[PDB]
């Protein structure tokens, strides 16, 4: 009966089964990570008929299975949506998280725990899963907590590096302050409409008022990375390279951007959000590109290039075309996992250097990753008939072609020209050069996992934008009539970003040395923000938690107030009234002294 | 000549950029010697008591102890009422309680103004 | 690292850290070979330039000036080898190091595995249990009075005497356990 | 194992419990110095620098290399809140001044011209969106048993 | 209700004439059969009440309050077996029967149809605590803790008699479900303010609230790990039961009132997760964050709604299991160290992994994560705080950033980084410390799938 559902949801279920013979003896065996990649890849090619199947017809279908507590008029389920967005984006996730475990079954080789790192990453994917077919907030919540904790177990994969359990704590610490706004959206809504359901929300919801919208950008905001939040995703870089290419690059970070195209209902009824969301997406893709275009660390700059694109995909958001931030999402997915497969690669190759001043020559050292890290950087470039062409270019017409703020769209051209900038810079500094590594040459490719897992991604972005535009209904007005000059400017723009950051790339060989500006160095210190965010209010909240909040207060005045003066008192009196001589003289005068006292007082 | 680098709280003065550390004297040079012995002697200690097979035990530290008590035990019997005191304790245990009471009762005020003229709109408002 | 420290830094030490550092930057400015080997040229003249000087207040003026210039042009993100402890790698390897006592904690039956390394084990701690017990006495007559000045420890001097403590140092887990 | 005499105690007056209390926690006198004698209850504690343990010499052969310290040495007050986990005091290369009227100046000036950009939109030489029944009344709200004005669109 | 008495009753015989080496075995499994009979109280009806007799009655907040309490006791038993055992026979048998006792005056607590029974059994809860924290404890200020924890106690719980007896002399019923159907309204009055004050004191400093929270940091550091245990899972949870029961005569005067209980606890929940952030003590850290905790449940029960309510009762069972779990932590690693300071004992995942899996569901648990119970509680109580006010969110918020910070600070000092050096006596984890971690977790992830079981009567 109607087999979409039954496939819909034994995917997602036998994504589980290997969390459950975690306890089995296979656990115990070298078989594991293999076990782990054949169900995930038997997930996909199961998945894949719900999307023929939504192609087809464009069938649509909730399931709420179980029904979990009511408390009086509302009532809580398990609940999933197997929407449009769901069906699209499970294949992508799967498909992208089988080239991830094929890769790491050669990343992590030598580590002592690899089951374990595999359980990690299937329960991130089943918790992502989870997040992204949730049809009820509750749900939705849950995924959005499972995810980052998944995130913090993983970025302090070796515990005994002081840096990755602090950057651990930075991903739950800016996690929890978009939490803040996801809990806030979450009460007013149940306050308002009565429910947590999608359904009912949109139904109830006509014009939108600002709270709940702000406090759904907020949580967005602090998932994603934006500018006020950022830091936490440079800083995940300390986590192994397959966790920074499956959760930090294409899957996990994209759960603000994905929140928002959720509620896209409510947020097309509203004026002001739309406004801030395009203002916030513009200064991350901004601020981001600029702090790329000037690092050394190659994860630091894909993930600086990560934070840009989901900057830009809030861009989108704004001005109101969220299927086209979806279509985003999944193209960036593929290219970017399969950039961080190359930076891997590389990093693996020359003995765990992630510096690009110690690799020079490696277009002809190590083609297939050259070639692979070529086209994934003109993918993302978006050069016309690429993955990455039939998602931006759209971005850039429909920005352009839109009632939007003139700085918003500067902004987003200048975040072009530095995607161009450090695309260029990446290659110049890590492929073209005279090598620069030590002398104990150690390049190997040969290994069918890593050239499987990234030829089947190259494969992807090379022909999955092509096949799902044209696979996929039509969703949105096109800008079908443009100026010449206007329908030419993003292809102009990337050419001029590679043109000049080529030629100032180029100047490098020239004999002569001078002192860096302050832009440069504004751009190398992420514009200072992590230096100065990171010491002066830590400072001043763990001081004052231990000056008045612990000592000043609990130590010493609460303790003064109540037990200190009463035993001051008490003991005074106590001194007072038992300090008597023993001299019965005394004792009858003030005996004398009371009698008379009773006469002349009680009658 | 360069620009001058400024040290700040969180930002300390670097090592090689102490005026002090150019000033040499014998003084300080017997400082240097006699804190390096303090630190070898307390070095020579922990070692014996750490490398004898004998001991099963973990070794008792009086530093952390001084530390731990002196955080803990020894605040309220040192301390003395004194205007500083007294005013930071006032503002910091009153100050946010009195602000919170406003914040929220001019809040509550405002709702009940707006339920009792009824210019509220609480439709599908039937949890609470 | 393994060396112990001094009671301080001499005028030749810190000119020669300095070199060090600003040669180190220096190629984290100069990416290219050849022009970091110009350039380090050209620095490595430019210091030999002072070198026969003999004025110590002069002295004292050169470096220190030379420091106030390093600071200026340090390279904010100068090139740190993966193992240092500025590195990417730096205490990548913490988690496995485990210590060697927690092998006598095991169960008789995982003993039962790997039996000729537990008594290797057993031959190591009777000749630990009799050096340290030498040891005692080797550090006690030749320690200055009044507590030792400079934390380095002196060498075994008689025939089957061991280096006084030597167990921790000897005993370390390993750079790469696993 | 410790004894009475070998806890912190209250503030030093005098020169000779000075040096004694300064004995007590394994520093020199001339190194020794109590904080400041106010009512909060530091007593005889002294006062070490400011410096976190991030900066501290990372080649030094530590009895604790992860936290960097030393057996018997005298632990900061504040150590909790300097353990390479949290606020550090490492010099970089800018001046802390200069980083924050760079971030400062770098945020106020986006800000400002988001509000510029605001007031300033960019938009196309075209008309509003022309939509064919009565600007698609029945099916954005409903209410068919109301009959809203009706509107014909321009023919250009 | 004598089916569960009874039995606890008889608990004592069996102890004290037990064999000298049987006393551990023949509790835990008599313990455990008692919390087992203890579960046919669950099944409520949407009715009244279950009404045994004119004594005792159960309700769906009294029933997992006693399930509760009935489960503690095997696992108190199991922690307290280690340090007890170079003792003498009689003392574990004294120690045994305190335990039995503050059982069996809990269970009569949390029934208790009239009101002057259940102040009396209230307080009775006080004695064996008392002597249980000044007598079997370690460190020389136990005698100050017990004097702080009892008088704190009479001190908020004398005018309470006053108030009960005056109540009692004034309608003529101190009965429950008379007092509910002839329940009146109070006038705004002095005599009236001074009432309320008298009726609600004695309960928030149990809580205890944020003023009045002093005497919960040493009993706890100073109590041994039974001690520990009842105070932070069961006793902190008398005052909000007796809240949620006396509170229906105080109406309509509650929300005037309310007004410096309210501030007090927003304020002091942010200032105790704040306190935790800077601590050098795991037992002093788990204090602060119950603190914080029964905060939260204070604000529940004065916004005095629905899912208030729900959300309180939630919130405290998650909170005693879990703050159960924790205290039981800390005292695995003090047996082994001595010291009971975080910064000493460092990197325990690479030597006892299991047992860091353990501190890593206990933390995840304390740090609210969905969807567990601690956060069906935490947002059914901020979604009604935000009916009550869209302002409380602010500071809900930052009390759950500031709680999920000092969780993990507490899983990363003490389980992650490099173990020291010169420790040596760490030796590998028992069957009965596991055993102990797994029952104090497993209940919480088998309520997670029947939320409705633990929500209360207004559910
Ligand atoms: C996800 C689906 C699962 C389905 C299969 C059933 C799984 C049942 C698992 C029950 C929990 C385990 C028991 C608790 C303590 C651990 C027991 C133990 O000793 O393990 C040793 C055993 C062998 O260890 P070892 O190798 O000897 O020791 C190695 C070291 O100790 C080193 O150890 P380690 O580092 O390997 O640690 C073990 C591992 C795992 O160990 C744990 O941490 C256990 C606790 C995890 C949750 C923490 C509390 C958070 C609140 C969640 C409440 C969920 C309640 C649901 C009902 C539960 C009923 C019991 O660490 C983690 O993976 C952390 C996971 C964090 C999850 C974050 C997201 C949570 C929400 C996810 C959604 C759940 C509901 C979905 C509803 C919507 C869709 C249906 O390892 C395991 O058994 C691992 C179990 C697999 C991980 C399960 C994680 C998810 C569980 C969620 C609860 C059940 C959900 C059921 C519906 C799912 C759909
Ligand atoms: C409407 C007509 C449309 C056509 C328009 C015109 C077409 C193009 C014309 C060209 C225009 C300029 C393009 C060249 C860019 C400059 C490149 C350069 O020479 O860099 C070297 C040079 C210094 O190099 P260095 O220190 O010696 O470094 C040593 C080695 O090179 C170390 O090197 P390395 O190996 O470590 O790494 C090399 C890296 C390192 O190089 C860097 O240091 C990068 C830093 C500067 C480049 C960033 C330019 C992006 C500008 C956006 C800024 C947004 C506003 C920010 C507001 C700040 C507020 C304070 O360089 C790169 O990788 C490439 C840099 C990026 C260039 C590629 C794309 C840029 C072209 C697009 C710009 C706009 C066109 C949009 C297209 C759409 C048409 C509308 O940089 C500069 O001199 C800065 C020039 C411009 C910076 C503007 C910011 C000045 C702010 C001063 C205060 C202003 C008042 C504020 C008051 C606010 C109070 C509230
Ligand atoms: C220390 C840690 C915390 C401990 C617990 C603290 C919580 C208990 C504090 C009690 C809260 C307030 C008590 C009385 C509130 C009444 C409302 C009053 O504040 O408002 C005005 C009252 O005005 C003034 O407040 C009059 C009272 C002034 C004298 C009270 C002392 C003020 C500060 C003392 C605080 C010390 C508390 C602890 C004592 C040990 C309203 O004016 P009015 O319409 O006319 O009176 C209405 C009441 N009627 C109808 C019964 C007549
Ligand atoms: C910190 C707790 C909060 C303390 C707030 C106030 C503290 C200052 C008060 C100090 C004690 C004052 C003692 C005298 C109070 C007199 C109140 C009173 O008599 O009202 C009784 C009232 C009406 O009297 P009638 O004459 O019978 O009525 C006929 C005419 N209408 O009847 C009652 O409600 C009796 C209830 C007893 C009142 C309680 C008295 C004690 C104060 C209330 C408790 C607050 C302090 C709790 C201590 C906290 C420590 C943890
Ligand atoms: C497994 C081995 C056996 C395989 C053969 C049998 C296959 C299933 C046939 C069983 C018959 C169907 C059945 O289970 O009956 C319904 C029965 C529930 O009873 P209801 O009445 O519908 O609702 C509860 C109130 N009465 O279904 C079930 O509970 C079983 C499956 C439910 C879903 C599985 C649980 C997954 C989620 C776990 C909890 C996660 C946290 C809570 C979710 C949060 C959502 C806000
Ligand atoms: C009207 C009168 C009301 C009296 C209320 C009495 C409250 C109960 C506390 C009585 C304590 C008075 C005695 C006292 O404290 O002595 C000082 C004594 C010295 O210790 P000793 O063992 O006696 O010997 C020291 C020298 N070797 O100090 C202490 O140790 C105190 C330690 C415990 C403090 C207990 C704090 C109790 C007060 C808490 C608040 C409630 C107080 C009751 C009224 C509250 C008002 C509503
Ligand atoms: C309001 C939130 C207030 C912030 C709470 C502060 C809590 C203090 C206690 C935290 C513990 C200390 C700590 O975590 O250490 C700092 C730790 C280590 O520093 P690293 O940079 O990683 O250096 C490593 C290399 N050696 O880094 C951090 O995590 C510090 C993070 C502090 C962030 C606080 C500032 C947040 C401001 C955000 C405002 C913008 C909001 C976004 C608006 C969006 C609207 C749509």
């Amino acid at each position: 009966m109607n087999p979409f559902a039954s496939l819909t949801l034994t995917t997602l279920t036998i994504l589980t089964i290997p969390i459950m013979m975690s306890n089995s003896n296979i656990y115990k065996t070298n078989l594991y990570p293999n076990y782990v990649k054949t169900t995930v890849s038997y997930a996909f090619t199961l998945s894949l008929v719900p999307l023929l199947m939504f192609m087809h017809t464009g069938q649509e279908m909730i399931i709420s299975n179980w029904h979990w507590m009511t408390l009086q008029t509302v009532e809580l389920s398990l609940s999933f949506k197997m929407d449009y967005f769901s069906v699209m984006f499970i294949p992508v996730a799967l498909f992208v998280t089988w080239s991830i475990m094929e890769f790491s079954m050669w990343y992590m080789h030598s580590d002592p725990f690899i089951n374990r790192f595999f359980k990690y990453l299937l329960l991130f994917l089943i918790t992502m899963m989870i997040l992204v077919t949730a049809n009820n907030l509750f749900q939705l919540f849950i995924g959005w907590e499972g995810v980052g904790i998944m995130s913090f177990l993983l970025i302090g994969w070796w515990h005994g590096r002081t840096d990755a359990n602090t950057a651990a704590l930075q991903a739950i610490l800016y996690n929890r302050i978009g939490d803040i706004g996801f809990v806030l959206s979450m009460a007013w809504f149940l306050t308002h409409s009565n429910a947590w359901d999608l359904q009912q929300i949109f139904m109830l919801n006509n014009e939108c008022p600002n709270m709940p919208l702000i406090g759904l950008l907020l949580a967005a905001a602090g998932k994603s990375a934006q500018f006020g939040l950022h830091p936490w995703l440079p800083s995940a870089m300390e986590g192994p390279t397959p966790v920074s290419a499956l959760l930090h690059s294409s899957t996990m970070v994209v759960a603000g951007v994905f929140l928002l195209i959720r509620f896209y209902p409510l947020m097309e009824t509203n004026k002001l959000v739309q406004t801030m969301t395009l203002c916030l997406g513009a200064i991350t893709t901004l601020f981001t590109a600029l702090c790329a275009i000037t690092q050394n660390d190659i994860k630091k700059i894909v993930a600086f290039s990560t934070s840009s694109q989901l900057g830009l995909m809030m861009v989108t958001i704004g001005i109101n075309q969220p299927h086209l931030a979806f279509l985003h999402i999944c193209m960036h997915a593929f290219f970017k996992a399969m950039l961080f497969m190359c930076s891997g690669s590389i990093i693996h190759s020359l003995n765990d250097e992630q510096d690009i001043r110690k690799m020079g020559g490696l277009y002809k050292a190590m083609p297939f990753t050259t070639t692979a890290l070529i086209i994934g950087s003109l993918a993302l470039t978006g050069m016309p008939y690429l993955t990455g062409f039939y998602s931006k270019d759209l971005i850039i017409e429909a920005v352009n072609m839109s009632y939007t703020n003139a700085w918003a769209l500067l902004m987003t051209l200048i975040a072009t020209s530095l995607t161009a900038a450090y695309s260029t810079r990446i290659i110049f500094f890590a492929f073209l050069g005279k090598p620069r590594f030590p002398p104990l040459v150690l390049i190997n490719e040969n290994n069918p996992l890593l050239i499987n897992s990234i030829k089947r991604l190259l494969i992807g972005s090379i022909f999955a934008g092509f096949i799902i535009s044209n696979n996929i209904p039509p969703m949105t007005v096109p800008n079908t009539t443009m100026p010449l000059y206007m329908k030419m400017t993003a292809l102009i723009v990337t050419i001029m970003g590679f043109m000049l950051a080529l030629e100032l790339n180029n100047t490098t060989y020239y004999l002569k040395f001078k002192y860096p500006s302050q832009t440069y160095k504004f751009s190398n210190m992420l514009g200072y923000y992590p230096s100065i965010m990171h010491r002066l209010p830590t400072y001043h909240n763990l001081s004052m938690s231990q000056k008045s909040a612990s000592s000043l207060l609990d130590l010493i005045w609460l303790e003064t107030i109540l037990p200190k003066t009463t035993s001051f008192i008490q003991m005074k009196m106590s001194i007072m009234v038992s300090n008597q001589k023993g001299l019965i003289k005394l004792y009858f005068l003030s005996f004398l002294i009371t009698i008379m006292i009773s006469m002349t007082l009680f009658n | 000549s360069f620009p001058k680098y400024k040290p700040s709280r969180l930002a300390t003065l670097p090592a090689t950029l102490d005026p002090a550390e150019y000033d040499i004297s014998p003084e300080t040079r017997k400082a240097q010697a006699e804190r390096l012995a303090i630190r070898s002697r307390l070095k020579r200690e922990y070692l014996l008591q750490y490398n004898d097979p004998n001991r099963l035990g973990v070794i008792e530290d009086p530093a952390l102890i001084r530390w731990t008590y002196a955080r803990s035990a020894n605040i309220y019997p040192n301390f003395r009422p004194t205007p500083k005191t007294s005013l930071l304790g006032a503002l910091f245990g009153i100050g946010p309680l009195f602000f919170w009471y406003y914040v929220f009762k001019t809040d509550r005020d405002k709702k009940e103004k707006l339920i009792q003229e009824g210019k509220l709109d609480q439709t599908f408002n039937i949890s609470y | 690292a393994f060396s112990a420290p001094a009671a301080y830094l001499t005028h030749q030490q810190k000119v020669l850290r300095l070199y060090k550092r600003a040669l180190r930057h220096l190629e984290s400015w100069c990416v290219h070979r050849d022009k970091y080997r110009y350039f380090a040229c050209l620095m490595r003249a430019r210091f030999d330039e002072h070198k026969n000087e003999k004025d110590m207040v002069k002295a004292t003026q050169l470096l220190r000036q030379a420091e106030e210039e390093f600071w200026y042009g340090q390279h904010p993100q100068p090139y740190i080898f993966p193992e240092s402890p500025g590195g990417t790698s730096y205490e990548r390897y913490e988690c496995y190091k485990v210590p060697e006592w927690c092998l006598d904690d095991w169960h008789p039956s995982e003993k039962a595995m790997y039996p000729d390394y537990f008594a290797k084990r057993e031959q190591w701690k009777r000749l630990r249990r009799e050096s340290w017990e030498r040891e005692v006495k080797q550090l006690q007559e030749e320690t200055p009075p009044g507590g030792p000045r400079t934390e380095a420890l002196p060498p075994a001097r008689k025939e089957g005497d061991l280096p006084p403590l030597w167990w921790h140092i000897v005993t370390r887990p390993r750079e790469r356990p696993m | 194992h410790v004894t009475k005499d070998m806890f912190p105690g209250p503030y030093p007056k005098t020169p000779e419990e000075r040096a004694a209390a300064a004995k007590k926690y394994n520093m020199r006198v001339e190194d020794y110095e109590p904080y400041p004698d106010d009512g909060m209850g530091y007593g005889d504690y002294p006062k070490l620098p400011d410096r976190s343990q991030q900066e501290r010499d990372p080649w030094y052969d530590w009895d604790h290399p992860d936290l960097r310290l030393n057996w018997g040495e005298p632990i900061h007050w504040d150590l909790d809140m300097y353990i390479r986990n949290r606020v550090d005091t490492s010099p970089t290369p800018v001046s802390w001044n200069t980083m924050c009227k760079h971030l400062f100046g770098f945020v106020a000036f986006m800000l400002f011209m988001f509000w510029v950009g605001e007031i300033y939109p960019s938009y196309q030489p075209v008309g509003p969106k022309q939509y064919p029944y009565n600007d698609l009344y029945l099916e954005r709200g409903g209410d068919p048993t109301k009959e809203p004005e009706p509107v014909v669109h321009y023919e250009i | 209700m004598l089916k569960i008495i009874i039995p606890t009753t008889m608990l004592l015989p069996m102890t004290w004439m037990s064999k000298h080496n049987m006393i551990w075995i023949n509790a835990t499994v008599h313990s455990l059969l008692i919390s087992l009979i203890s579960l046919s109280l669950l099944n409520q009806l949407g009715e009244n009440s279950l009404n045994f007799s004119l004594t005792f009655f159960s309700d769906s907040l009294s029933a997992p309050l006693l399930v509760l309490t009935t489960w503690l006791l095997p696992l108190m038993l199991m922690a307290s077996q280690s340090h007890l055992s170079k003792e003498t026979t009689t003392r574990k048998k004294l120690y045994i029967t305190m335990l039995i006792l503050l059982q069996l005056f809990l269970i009569m607590t949390f029934t208790a149809t009239e009101l002057i029974l259940f102040y009396i059994l209230f307080e009775a809860t006080l004695v064996p605590t008392l002597i249980i924290i000044t007598r079997w404890g370690n460190q020389t200020e136990r005698l100050n803790a017990g004097l702080y924890f009892l008088f704190y106690t009479l001190a908020g719980s004398l005018p309470l008699l006053v108030a009960l007896v005056y109540i009692q002399n004034t309608t003529g019923s101190l009965n429950f479900l008379i007092i509910h159907y002839w329940s009146h309204p109070l006038s705004n009055s002095w005599s009236n303010i001074f009432m309320w004050l008298a009726c609600i004191m004695a309960f928030m400093v149990k809580m205890p609230l944020y003023g009045l929270h002093l005497w919960l940091p040493k009993a706890h550091v100073e109590a041994p790990i039974a001690g520990s245990m009842v105070l932070a899972a069961v006793l902190l949870k008398l005052g909000g039961y007796g809240m949620m029961r006396i509170t229906t005569i105080l109406n309509p005067l509650t929300n005037y009132m309310a007004y410096p209980f309210l501030m007090l606890s927003m304020w002091g929940m942010i200032m105790t997760s704040s306190i935790c952030l800077r601590q050098t003590d795991l037992k002093s850290l788990i204090a602060y964050s119950s603190v914080s905790h029964m905060a939260l449940v204070i604000v529940a029960i004065m916004i005095q709604t629905p899912w208030s309510f729900m959300g309180a009762t939630a919130l405290m069972i998650a909170h005693g299991l879990t703050s159960s779990m924790l205290f039981c932590l800390a005292n695995t690693n003090y047996e082994r160290v001595h010291s009971r300071t975080m910064i000493l004992a460092r990197g325990l995942q690479t030597l006892l992994p299991l047992m860091a899996t353990w501190w890593l569901v206990a933390s995840l648990t304390n740090l609210a994560l969905p969807p567990s119970i601690n956060l069906i509680g935490e947002l059914f109580i901020i979604t009604a705080s935000f009916s009550w006010s869209n302002i409380t969110i602010i500071l809900m918020g930052m009390n759950m950033m500031i709680t999920a910070l000092y969780s993990l600070y507490m899983l990363i000092t003490t389980q992650r980084g490099k173990y020291t050096h010169h420790i040596n006596n760490i030796k590998p984890s028992f069957t009965r410390e596991n055993a102990l971690m797994a029952l104090h977790i497993l209940p919480l992830l088998l309520l997670t799938l029947n939320p409705k079981m633990i929500l209360g009567p207004l559910y």
